[PDB]
């Protein structure tokens, strides 16, 4: 007889069951300046 | 003596099954966010520096 690997929920499913992930939210939020702003430019007058 | 007999044997019914489990995965969809970053900066300009 052969037993296949069977499980109700995977690690990915359990981790994604969370409504919010702090890691992903922080990752997306801290890229805000690199995307919607110019970090390097300096304006002097 | 009366020798014992085999059991009746289980009456097995062939069929097709779909097994459902409780859904924990959130309902996902695509949304679009419109907003405005308003940044007001106060600067003090010194003799040599700002």
């Amino acid at each position: 007889h052969e037993f296949v690997p069977l499980e109700v929920y995977t690690r990915h499913e359990i981790k994604d069951s969370g409504l919010l992930d702090y890691t992903e939210v922080q990752r997306r939020n801290q890229l805000h300046d690199l995307r919607f702003a110019d970090i390097d430019t300096v304006i002097r007058a | 003596r009366r020798c014992p007999t085999r059991p009746e044997g289980q009456n097995y019914t062939e069929g097709i099954a779909v097994v459902f489990k409780e859904n924990i995965a959130p309902y996902k969809f695509k949304a679009t966010m419109y907003y405005k970053d308003v940044t007001v900066s106060q600067v003090w300009f010194g003799h040599r520096y700002s």
